[PDB]
């Protein structure tokens, strides 16, 4: 527990001391990528991945899911 | 005699086609059904519906079904003794007379204009929908 909360602490570090325009960006893109369609996208010939922003450290997963 | 034949035909091929044991010959009696009937049309006397029906059905829609099969795996008594002879052929009219193709393109395209229209419409939601279905494109 000790060691864990170490890394779960950085998440915790660069999220509250995130600037307003990065604020307004997060929000933009979190609201976009709320939910997928296969279909559509499928039929665009386009895949819609999740902004590297978007990206929790594997470290504070419930063990590991990269996938 | 012709029309009794070609008749039977038509129809021993159009039975055959829903009691058929596979898609593929039932498809083949498919394009038979209608070159019989383009025949019959023919013998009516109107040759361009009987051309048509070569060019849409077993021009297009036939090789569309074969396709898809491919993958995815009060009368008058007959008596006329005298009645060949009393004929009567007016003349005028004769003179100027238009064929199956003149008299149907003089008046499709000019006063019954919002059916064909209608039918370009239905043309169009033809084809949006085959895309808008069956696009994968993965």
């Amino acid at each position: 527990s000790a060691k864990n909360y170490i890394n779960l602490a950085q998440i915790h570090a660069s999220e509250n001391s995130k600037s307003f325009e990065q604020i307004e960006v997060e929000r933009a893109l979190r609201k976009k990528y709320a939910r997928k369609d296969e279909d559509y996208d499928s039929m665009l010939g386009i895949t819609r991945e999740t902004p590297p922003e978007l990206i929790l450290p594997d470290n504070v997963l419930p063990g590991g899911k990269p996938v | 005699m012709i029309l009794s034949v070609l008749s039977s035909l038509a129809l021993v091929s159009g039975l055959m086609v829903v009691r058929a044991k596979n898609p593929v010959h039932s498809v083949l009696f498919f394009i038979l059904v209608f070159c019989d009937t383009s025949g019959l049309l023919l013998l009516l006397g109107l040759d361009f519906f009987a051309m048509i029906f070569l060019v849409v059905y077993i021009g297009a829609i036939a090789v569309l079904f074969l396709f898809v099969v491919m993958m995815f795996h009060i009368p008058l008594l007959p008596t006329q003794r005298n009645t060949t002879s009393l004929r009567y052929t007016v003349y005028a009219g004769k003179v100027r007379s238009w064929t199956n193709l003149e008299t149907l393109g003089n008046l499709l395209y000019t006063y019954y204009f919002v059916w064909f229209l209608v039918s370009s419409l239905i043309l169009l939601v033809a084809m949006i929908g085959a895309i808008v279905l069956t696009m994968h494109r993965t």
